[PDB]
């Protein structure tokens, strides 16, 4: 038995911690919305 | 029971002790999350119950008490914020600009940052707090990160 519990608002924070790249990747996704390289 | 607005932890049982499974977003009386995190069985709040409305798994998600709610979309430009809820861990918003999903059907949003799979389901923002898709459905690159593609459900 699965239960929710609440962990915030959702609000844009200013100064929050900038991180990640962005990569342009192709990809393919199957009937079982599974996603998978493609190169 | 609990039905205000904003993000919420999906817990299980039925494991060792009490273990964060996803995370999901509450809109006007509607919880939406990841198909891959519940399964589509029902949801507990507190003494309330909540059942699934609508789910597709190859989507990835899932919306209870109602059809899914949220309509924004990435605009392909301006950087997102991951609201990160992981296992354990206070919410946490990460400023990131996304990158691409080329697919055979057009492209989709990629988040780059790497979180457990258990914060399957956290939003994604654009700067008015509006929630552009959920984190958790993605591919795994050369590296061993996590890639995710910022996935939207359609408002009927
Ligand atoms: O596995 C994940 N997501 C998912 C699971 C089951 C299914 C789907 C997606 C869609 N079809 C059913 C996942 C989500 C978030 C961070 C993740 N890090 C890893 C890791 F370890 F591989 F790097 N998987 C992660």
């Amino acid at each position: 038995d699965m239960y929710i519990e609440r962990a915030g608002d959702i609000t844009w924070e200013k100064d929050a911690e900038v991180t990640g790249n962005s990569p342009r990747l192709d990809v393919a996704l199957d009937e079982s919305g599974d996603f998978s390289l493609v190169e | 029971g609990e039905t205000t607005d904003g993000v919420y932890r999906v817990m299980t049982r039925r494991l060792l002790g009490s273990t964060q499974v996803g995370v999901g977003v509450m809109q006007e009386g509607v919880f939406h999350t990841m198909w891959h995190v519940t399964k589509g069985a029902a949801l507990r709040s507190g003494e309330g119950r909540l059942d699934p409305y609508w789910g597709d798994v190859k989507q990835d998600l899932v919306s209870y008490c109602g059809p899914w709610k949220l309509d924004a979309a990435w605009d392909g430009l301006s950087e997102v914020q991951l609201l990160a809820v992981p296992p354990g861990e206070r919410a946490k918003n990460i400023q990131t600009l996304p990158g691409i999903f080329k697919t055979k059907d057009g492209d989709i949003g990629a988040v780059a940052l790497d979180y457990p799979a258990g914060t399957s389901g956290s939003p994604i923002l654009d700067k008015c707090g509006r929630v552009i898709g959920l984190y958790g459905n993605g591919v795994v690159i050369k590296n061993g990160s996590y890639v995710s593609a910022i996935t939207q459900g359609k408002r009927e």
